[PDB]
RNA sequence: CACAUUGCGCCCGCCGGUAUUCCGGCGGGCAUGCCUGUUCGAGCGUCAUUUCAACCAUCAAGCCCUGGGCUUGUGUUGGGGACCCGCGGCUGCUCGCGGGCCCUGAAAAGCAGUGGCGGGCUCGCUGGCGGGUGCCAGCCGUAAAACCC
């Protein structure tokens, strides 16, 4: 699923900064000597979110591992609460990539072309299916307690310590 | 029998799910040392 | 002040001087011991040689059979009729690999 | 620093920017010209023309080595292209200045020695054949070798052109050169008892003959017309054998015209060693050869 | 460990390789090629894994069996037809005189005895070819460049050439002819 | 948006997740140097409310400062020490 | 001794009989298996049966492969359980589904000779069939002779 | 660096004394905290990495009544709908082949049935021969051929 993601948002990257000045430059040269609407992958917090709240957002991806957290924690919940699909991907550094910087918190498909609006729906239904679903039967819960032999080995040390005889 | 079969699918699905790919003592590593190339000399003339 | 934009075939396709311009001479310095030019070549390279200097057939087996690298001279002269005979030599590349290898780990000491 | 950014652009998938960073770069497998600008190291190397043309002996044998070897990875087949380029320049250099004196004929290959500015410079060749390659003979050293010994011929065939009055670089016709030219692709245009030996003679070259060393050293002593088979390459004067204006031609094989020299290449080296011609007689086919004496 | 993906990529390249293969076989000689005799230098490069059984026997009558290999071969009608049969495993194209003498004279081999010895000395030249007229590589150089009577015989001598992988460069004609420099 | 998301999470401070996260980096930070430097605000909204940009200038600084009093009361807070 | 029998749906065009043994024997033993196909066209309804030995492993790749994206396809992997298991559902398991072209068979058989004197009491028959268009064409009102 | 004694260390360069090794002198430098930027690193901190691409005729050849036209090349996801037909079998009911109309996301829950040739596997008889085989990522459409070797 995420390489698959990758390739419909590989195509949709934004322009490098190299790129971006010699188009610049091209338009410069034929004015010396009328387009459509440039569709990219929509980067950055505040816009990201933003666009979930105003449901320009068609898909949502969202890294696994910002420091703090507390920029991302309520992103899953907005993006529930406003309907749009969302994903959760390993790799801040990854997002970054798609975009030409060295992370991005967040990414968000808001239209496509002619050309990939049936890859962009059905790429929407296959992530909204195989992972929401699995989700929404474990995200409700608390994690952690993967106590392993060392920790549970300490526990009955703990325990036959406190409740045989003092406390 | 049954432990190798769980074996080999849980492996299998391992693999499916995130691919193939998964002295003692520690000192400062010597690393590079630059030599000074400063950009203007601190005294123009020498004593 | 900028240039116009150029297509990229363009770019493509559109992309010396006296180095003894001011020479004066220079003292040679002692420390350098320079490489002495190799011996110049004997009447035995010769392909066509005085027969004098054709060996025996009896050596000519020994130093096949002997193991590389003990000789005090490393070849012997052999008659051929023409060029179309005379074959290509094998250590060349070997030899000029070493000679290199003399250049750049051989020690330089000046022996009177 | 700049192979570990391009490495970082391409583990990123920026390939526009990692493909303008390797022209930044400037990689000798695709440029040809050497890694490093070495003008400076040459300057305090050699400090005079007279040092510089007594190593060209090594110059001149690791770049001929170089030119006539397969590509490999630490010298791409583009640098062997310019150090083909630049040794045949440097046999259009001797050609015309007549520099060439002594040839000489081994089982080692081909011994060449001139005099330029009255320095002795000797350079072999070996035959043409696959140079068989033993043992541990890491390409990277020599290769630094080939490219130091590059410059230093780029610098030393410019400074003698600009000394003879021609010009650098020669006009070279690469459609010629896929033609198969080799020496003959260059046109020497100029800035605005050696050549006598064959002067008045026209030769000819057949398939067996050994075709660059003799156009070297016909070019070398005088000779201003031979004809070859189309095989041979291009260039020739008369590719037509049957071509009955023709004194002496090199038959190295075990329509046998009257008016014709038939004469062993061994004619034309032991010619060029004693300044003087040799009898075709003692020198035709299916004789004995004369023994074969070093200069 | 292998993937789903993988395998129908393959299942969809081998069915168009028998759709095209069957394509062949109704439209028996396909290529438009004028009748001229000629030479046609021909290189074995990666493409898909797994070729059709009749591929698999051309590629082994040409000894194009490993990646990257050269070999000269006589522009026939049968020839035609098995090269534009191989087409995708192969990148084939007109040779040049000076492009012969380079792979002849810099990478050229030759089969002796089922043992590659490499082409050192006219004497070994004599010793397997000469037969037929053949006393020196320049003159195997000359018939391969004007095909001659003992074409078949002089290829069978000459041992697939291995090129050196592509340093940074159908029918190509001429184009070919960079590709080997660009390969040698 | 983030940033009032972020404010109101700041001003719930005893719900779990800010708990939860509070208590990991009161480890993290007595485990790190009395005064060390930050990297990245870990209250970007309310740095940026007091006036941080990411720019290059702005740094910023987590010192510990020990609690408590002097029956004497320090009239300088505990916030101006640090 | 449970065999375990999964259903998957949505095949991508091309995941036929051997990449599936092959997919699935790389996760582990298959005793029978069998894509669903037309038998007036050699074409798969674009689902199949795998029997596999271990019911266990046969979950474990059903959980694991239930929702994959394959070339637009979001698979649809579920185990069955043993009770609706039908005993003639692995009728065409393991052999060949060949593509018979019944339209040159008709087509071979229209061209077949044979004494058309059945053909002509079957002409007697074509007689009454257009007695029966000529009724149903009195409603109509065209009349057309023999 | 040193109560600072006009003493003692490290890097680079030079000068004078028999000097490539020695002596002495000279010149430029070597404090800490911190900021920005370089370059070199370290981390059982995180991640990616066994590649789902394009790749048919963006025109050809043969022709005719000489300039337009013709032939060829053959290439389609599946399912469903008391709907309208043609043609082949079925005693008949009906079933196949082709259409006409409508619907469905690249949707999905047994319905698998037509005879053969090569080759694989296997059992018997005297390497050969005769039998079978829900086996062929080979063909073929009554027989049988071709690949195959």
């Amino acid at each position: 699923l995420a390489a698959q993601a990758f390739k419909l948002l590989n195509k949709y990257r934004p322009e490098t900064k190299q790129e971006k000045k010699e188009r610049l430059l091209r338009e410069a040269t034929a004015i010396k000597e009328v387009s459509k609407k440039p569709y990219t992958v929509k980067y950055g917090l505040n816009h990201v979110v933003g666009l979930i709240e105003n449901k320009k957002a068609s898909l949502v991806l969202i890294a696994n591992d910002v420091d703090p957290i507390e920029l991302v924690v309520f992103l899953p919940a907005l993006c529930r609460k406003m309907g749009i699909p969302y994903a959760i991907i390993k790799g801040k550094a990854r997002l970054g990539t798609l975009v030409h910087k060295k992370t991005a918190a967040v990414v968000a498909i808001t239209e496509v072309r002619s050309e990939d609006k049936n890859e962009l729906a059905k790429l929407i239904s296959a992530v909204k299916e195989g992972y929401l679903e699995k989700v929404e039967d474990t995200r409700k819960r608390w994690g952690g307690g993967i106590m392993g032999f060392k920790a549970q080995k300490r526990e009955e040390k703990r325990k036959k310590s406190l409740e045989t005889a003092i406390k | 029998s049954k432990a190798a079969k769980g074996a080999q699918a849980k492996k299998a699905a391992q693999a499916a799910l995130k691919g193939v790919h998964s002295s003692t003592t520690f000192h400062r590593p010597k690393t590079l040392v630059l030599s000074r190339a400063p950009k203007y000399p601190r005294k123009s003339i020498p004593h | 002040r900028i240039l116009p934009y150029k297509p990229p075939e363009e770019r493509e396709r559109e992309e010396f001087y006296d180095l003894w311009q001011n020479e004066e001479p220079q003292p040679p310095n002692p420390m350098h011991i320079p490489a002495p030019k190799l011996p110049p070549p004997g009447y035995d390279l010769s392909y066509n040689p005085p027969p004098e200097y054709l060996p025996t057939k009896e050596e000519r087996e020994e130093w096949e059979k002997m193991d590389p690298e003990d000789r005090e001279k490393d070849y012997l002269p052999t008659k051929y009729d023409s060029l179309r005979k005379v074959p290509a030599w094998g250590n060349f590349v070997k030899e000029r690999f070493e000679r290199c290898m003399d250049l750049y780990l051989a020690p330089r000491v000046r022996k009177n | 620093a700049l192979e570990k950014k391009i490495s970082r652009a391409l583990g990123r998938g920026d390939v526009s920017n990692a493909a303008r960073l390797e022209r930044n770069a400037n990689l000798p497998e695709k440029t040809g010209k050497p890694r490093y600008t070495l003008n400076h190291i040459i300057r305090e190397r050699y400090p005079t023309f007279q040092d510089a043309l007594r190593d060209l002996d090594d110059c001149l044998s690791m770049l001929f080595l170089f030119a006539n070897l397969p590509s490999t990875t630490a010298v791409p087949a583009k640098m062997i292209a310019r150090c083909e380029r630049l040794c045949h320049e440097f046999q259009h250099y001797l050609i015309v200045t007549h520099s060439l004196r002594k040839s000489f004929l081994s089982i080692k290959g081909i011994y060449y020695q001139a005099n330029i500015q009255g320095e002795d410079i000797l350079w072999l060749v070996p035959y043409k054949f696959n140079q068989r390659i033993v043992g541990d003979v890491d390409f990277r050293i020599m290769g630094t070798f080939v490219e130091f010994y590059m410059t230093l011929l780029g610098f030393v065939n410019y400074r003698l052109y600009t000394s003879i009055g021609l010009k650098y670089p020669p006009k070279f016709d690469q459609v010629k050169d896929d033609q198969g030219a080799e020496l003959a692709a260059f046109s020497l245009e100029g800035l605005n008892d050696p050549s006598q030996l064959f002067a008045n003679f026209t030769f000819f070259l057949s398939r067996e003959t050994p075709r660059q060393p003799l156009e070297f050293i016909l070019r070398a002593f005088g000779c201003k017309r031979i004809g070859w088979d189309a095989v041979l390459g291009e260039g020739a004067f008369t590719t037509d054998e049957s071509d009955p204006r023709i004194t002496h031609q090199i038959i190295d094989r075990p329509g046998r015209y009257p008016g014709r020299i038939y004469v062993q290449p061994q004619w034309v080296w032991d010619s060029i060693n004693d300044e003087e011609l040799k009898p075709p007689e003692l020198y035709a086919p299916g004789a004995q050869l004369p023994p074969h004496l070093s200069p | 460990f292998k993937r789903a993906e993988k395998y129908v990529k393959e299942y969809r390249e081998q069915e168009r390789e028998k759709i095209r293969l069957a394509r062949i076989a109704k439209q028996q000689g396909s290529f438009h090629i004028p009748a001229e005799a000629k030479l046609v230098f021909v290189i074995r490069i990666k493409g898909i894994n797994k070729i059709p059984p009749k591929p698999r026997k051309i590629l082994q009558l040409l000894r194009l069996r490993q990646i990257n290999n050269g070999v000269f071969v006589k522009v026939t009608k049968a020839t035609a037809e098995m090269i534009k049969i191989v087409e995708p495993w192969v990148a084939y194209g007109y040779p040049n005189l000076k492009s012969v003498r380079e792979l002849i004279y810099k990478r050229g081999y030759g089969k002796v005895n089922g043992q590659r010895i490499p082409l050192t000395d006219n004497a070994i030249i004599e010793e397997n070819l000469g037969k037929y007229g053949i006393i020196c590589i320049e003159d195997l150089i000359h018939e391969i460049f004007t095909v001659g009577p003992n074409f078949k015989q002089a290829a069978n001598f000459l041992w697939p050439f291995k090129l050196s992988n592509p340093n940074g460069g159908g029918n190509r004609e001429e184009h070919i002819n960079a590709l080997i420099r660009a390969m040698n | 948006g983030a940033l009032k998301y972020l404010e109101e999470l700041s001003k719930k401070k005893q719900s779990d997740v800010v708990r939860f996260l509070l208590r990991v980096r009161c480890w993290e930070y007595r485990q790190l140097n009395v005064i060390h430097r930050a990297s990245r605000p870990s209250r970007p909204d309310k740095a940026r409310r007091l006036g941080y940009k990411a720019k290059q200038g702005y740094v910023i600084y987590r010192v510990r400062v020990r609690r408590g009093g002097r029956q004497l009361k320090y009239q300088r807070s505990l916030r101006a020490t640090a | 001794s449970q065999p375990g029998v999964m259903y998957i749906a949505r095949l991508p065009h091309g995941f036929y009989e051997h990449e599936l043994r092959g997919y699935f024997s790389q996760f582990g033993e298959i005793t029978r298996l069998r894509v669903v196909r037309n038998k007036k066209t050699g074409a798969s309804r674009h689902r199949a049966f795998i029997e596999f030995a271990d019911a266990e492993v046969a979950d474990i790749a059903a959980r694991t492969m239930d929702k994959y994206l394959l070339f637009g396809h979001i698979l649809t992997c579920k185990i069955v359980p043993p009770a609706q298991v039908h005993p003639d559902l692995f009728k065409g398991a393991n052999r060949r589904f060949k593509v018979v072209p019944w339209n040159k068979m008709a087509g071979r058989q229209l061209e077949r000779p044979l004494s058309e004197s059945q053909w002509q009491v079957k002409v007697a028959k074509e007689e009454q069939r257009r007695a029966a268009r000529a009724e149903k064409l009195k409603e109509m009102g065209y009349e057309f002779e023999a």
